[PDB]
């Protein structure tokens, strides 16, 4: 029920700005914290700064002062942050995250609910959807799908639109040539296929891509 | 600011186990007037948003498993997993609420360890809008195996080659504490089919003897 | 993670009331009484207390329904919506508990001095500064300190002012009570009925406090009634023992401190430093309730358009230029006017806050219930008490006429000139639950 909507990717170009989004439902935006939170690949968690959606008071990591601005929409309930002159160094996974306030007391909160996160890419042009290609061949069958040549990460591959998890290998992604590839591989009974049906669907946020691919021998 | 420092830096456990992770802070968490240590403890799974599991160093989170428990006041606490499950294999992350800027721990990595397993090895000749469209790819998965080192051997027509082969591994799997490989070998159409026999040798701690899958283009 | 605000139980809430009631009339307002109604006191209580009644038959009704921390705003954004009528009405309302600030601090002077001192326009303003400014720096030390004693201090005053009752039953002058019946003496005792409105002001301190009182929707509507009740009880008890032990000349006389004189005849100098004691603990408490759960309230609220879920309310919990401010111009209210002044302005702006909050229950009648005939009779009865006091102070202190005047307007005013800078709207975030709660 509570929740905080968050993009799943964002390219922007060196010396750029984005200014990332997070939409708030389920509770009253004004009356918690919104923090923000940054992460870069094989690394912690780095507190960037605070908003009180009221009055839009803010409080930032010395480390990101001038590099992110925070502002609120109060009608939209809606968080944002700014980042500006973009680097190769601000390419990383953007956490917007609650926090309880309870004001007039000495209590301080963690955070109790998370966006998703956007994965900011900072690289010069060259968006472009995944190619999708199905993997078809005793008691258990294999099936794969294959999601080639897209820029930038990442995609997300389900199977039988959600009802087929059980069973499910998501490789990570491998660059190759300025370019992705990763797999996805899926696992049912030999009296479930060819008949049932199963596909996996592939999604790229990034180019608002999605692909569906029937696996028929 | 206020260092958080975390030990040990990972550590590997079989289902049922204890642990006790310790996460250290260079300055008192503890507010003086409200007897409160302000440490939150936290677990991130792999491609996942942290998750909040106790907070005012004790206080598990709601819908929190009673198998963590926080402890320990000023400086030193603890986070207790009296039975590690399949599902708690992340990074656990401490972080103090106390002061701004606030500050998270580097964390500790929980692997799951279980009994050795075979990989169940499957190939895939390259798809038909795949070399209609001009490379061509020939898949091999490797699927639950134990431990993580494996090793994929591509054969054209019976003889070695790693030119074109990507290897990637999954995340340890949340429910069997199993691992996963995808091994692909990328090639052009013109000399995909100037070859027949496309093989493909899995080896693993479990056997000596390579687990073989292969196709031949005349079929 | 689930946050959880400390609740106030139906005597906590009726005790909150009761103790800004008493330090607002028995030790504040008394010599005002004295002066305009004389020996025609206790009626004025009676008369005013059925005001108070007419006007709580649209609290109850309303605050049975719609439970909020904006208390009456959110009645009249519920009827009328999001305007500069409703905005205006907000600061109207944070303006009611600044005025009122003043009005304690003179109450607070006028049993100090007379305790340990001469009486002057700086030794005045001296003595109201100082206690103003203590309950600036409170918040930073000690305002839920005081405020965790407030229940006590009730307690202790009800028994000082119940002694002074039963006591002064014995030594009594009947021939003093005996109610006046001369025309400028009806006139006199009806005139200080409309100043005499503030006198059952209880309605703020519950209606901001209705999230933070356990069962709201019974307990606030149950809490005002109950509280109207044992002050109009206490304020009749307390007069005729007043004026039936002291002559009431002597009274507008020694009006600052009416009654720690009125003691010694019957209960010594024992008698005049208890109810001197209790005064100023009295007026103490009714001042921490009114800045730290009152004014703290009504600001954030005037200021933001809506309130904060979470927030302690025995400090001034956001917005701390706001404590500041609400002192400051608590002291440019009590710098200007005199007792009576502060006193009829206090009401004035009651009274229109109330007949906003009974035309709201007559526009959602439907939804909360309630007959017509009393709503539209209650309307009429307010609206001709408030002309009453504009009527008197046109004729008596026209400086404190255009000073009620100028208020409304500046008030009106700056509505307009924020509304403009900020854009603030008003929601039924006010009264809506919160979804995740």
């Amino acid at each position: 029920q509570v929740q905080l909507l968050q993009p799943g990717a964002e390219l922007v170009k060196p010396g750029a700005s984005v200014k990332l989004s997070c939409k708030a439902s389920g509770y009253t935006f004004t009356s918690y914290w919104m923090y923000w939170v940054k992460q870069r690949p094989g690394q912690g968690l780095e507190w960037i700064g605070e908003i009180d959606p009221s009055d839009s008071y803010t409080n930032y990591n010395q480390n990101f002062k001038g590099k992110a601005t925070l502002t609120v929409d109060k009608s939209s309930s809606t968080a944002f942050m700014q980042l500006s002159s973009l680097t190769s160094q601000d390419s990383a996974v953007y956490f917007c995250a609650r926090s309880p306030h309870y004001y007039g007391t000495t209590y301080n909160y963690p955070m109790d609910y998370w966006g998703q996160g956007t994965s900011v890419t900072v690289s010069s042009a060259k968006t472009t959807p995944p190619s999708v290609y199905p993997l078809a061949p005793g008691s258990s069958v294999t099936l794969g799908c294959l999601v080639k040549g897209y820029f930038p990460e990442s995609v997300t591959v389900t199977w039988n639109s959600g009802s087929l998890s059980s069973s499910v290998h998501t490789f990570p992604a491998l660059l190759q040539s300025g370019l992705y590839t990763m797999s996805s591989s899926v696992t049912v009974p030999s009296s479930t296929w060819p008949s049932q049906t199963v596909t996996c669907s592939v999604a790229h946020p990034a180019s608002s891509t999605t692909v569906d691919k029937k696996l028929e021998p | 600011d206020i260092v958080m420092t975390q030990s040990p830096s990972s550590l590997a456990m079989s289902v049922g186990q204890k642990v006790t992770l310790s996460c250290k802070s260079s300055q008192s968490l503890l507010n003086t007037s409200n007897q409160k240590n302000y440490l939150a403890w936290y677990q991130q799974k792999p491609g996942q948003s942290p998750k909040l599991l106790v907070y005012f160093a004790s206080t598990r989170e709601s819908g929190v498993p009673d198998r963590f428990i926080g402890s320990g006041s000023g400086t030193d606490f603890t986070l207790t997993i009296s039975s590690v499950q399949a599902e708690d294999l992340s990074d656990f992350f401490c972080q103090q609420h106390y002061s701004t800027p606030y500050t998270f721990g580097g964390g500790t990595k929980l692997e799951i360890k279980r009994a050795d397993a075979a990989p169940t090895v499957s190939i895939f000749p390259p798809s038909s809008e795949q070399l209609t469209s001009g490379g061509a790819s020939v898949v091999c998965f490797l699927n639950n195996f134990y431990p993580k080192d494996i090793n994929v051997k591509w054969k054209i027509d019976g003889s070695e080659r790693q030119n074109g082969v990507l290897n990637s591994w999954t995340d340890q799997d949340s429910k069997d504490s199993t691992y996963s490989m995808s091994s692909t070998l990328t090639l052009t159409k013109d000399e995909y089919e100037r070859h027949n026999s496309y093989t493909c040798e899995a080896t693993h701690k479990t056997s000596t003897s390579p687990i073989v899958k292969s196709f031949n283009r005349n079929e | 993670m689930e946050l959880k605000n400390k609740k106030l139980s139906l005597w906590e809430a009726v005790s909150m009331a009761v103790g800004v009631m008493i330090g607002a009339s028995i030790f504040s307002i008394f010599g005002v009484g004295a002066k305009i109604a004389g020996r025609n006191l206790p009626e004025t209580f009676i008369l005013s207390g059925i005001y108070a009644l007419l006007v709580a038959y649209s609290y109850t009704k309303l605050g049975a329904k719609i439970v909020s921390n904006a208390g009456p705003i959110a009645f009249i954004h519920k009827a009328i919506g999001d305007n500069i009528i409703t905005g205006a009405l907000s600061i109207l309302l944070w303006m009611s508990y600044v005025i009122s600030i003043a009005l304690f601090a003179k109450g607070f002077a006028g049993y100090f001095l007379p305790l340990i001192a001469p009486i002057n326009t700086f030794n005045i303003a001296i003595t109201e500064i100082g206690i103003v400014a203590f309950f600036t720096a409170l918040n930073f030390f000690g305002s839920k300190a005081v405020g965790r004693a407030e229940f006590f201090i009730v307690l202790v005053k009800l028994l000082i002012l119940g002694l002074f009752i039963f006591a002064g039953l014995i030594t009594i002058h009947p021939s003093y009570v005996i109610p006046d019946l001369a025309p400028s003496a009806v006139s006199g005792m009806i005139f200080a009925s409309a100043i005499f409105f503030l006198s059952y002001m209880g309605f703020g301190v519950i209606t901001n406090a209705s999230e933070h009182i356990e069962n709201p929707k019974k307990n606030v509507p149950r809490a005002i009634f109950i509280s109207i009740l044992i002050v109009m009880f206490v304020y009749v008890g307390v007069a005729i023992s007043a004026i039936g032990n002291l002559p009431i000349d002597e009274l507008i006389k020694a009006s600052e401190n009416a009654l720690a004189v009125a003691a010694k005849p019957f209960l010594g100098n024992l008698g005049f430093l208890l109810i001197s004691i209790g005064a100023l603990f009295s007026i103490s408490s009714a001042m921490n309730a009114t800045i730290y759960g009152g004014a703290n309230v009504a600001y954030s609220l005037a200021k933001d358009g809506e309130l904060p879920e979470f927030f302690e309310r025995k400090v001034w919990f956001k917005s701390t230029e706001g404590l500041y401010i609400t002192s400051a111009l608590g002291v440019l209210f009590a710098l200007l006017f005199n007792m009576e002044g502060v006193a009829s302005i206090t009401s004035a702006v009651f009274m229109v806050i109330y007949l906003f909050v009974i035309l709201s229950h007559y526009i959602l009648i439907d939804e909360v219930g309630g007959r017509k005939e009393i709503v539209i009779f209650s309307f009429i009865v307010v609206l001709g008490v408030f002309l009453l006091l504009l009527y008197y102070q046109w004729i008596t202190n026209r400086f404190v006429f255009y000073g009620i005047i100028a208020t409304f307007i500046g008030v009106l005013i700056f509505e307009i000139i924020y509304r403009k800078v900020t854009k603030r709207t008003f929601s039924n975030n006010m009264y809506v639950k919160s979804l995740e709660s």
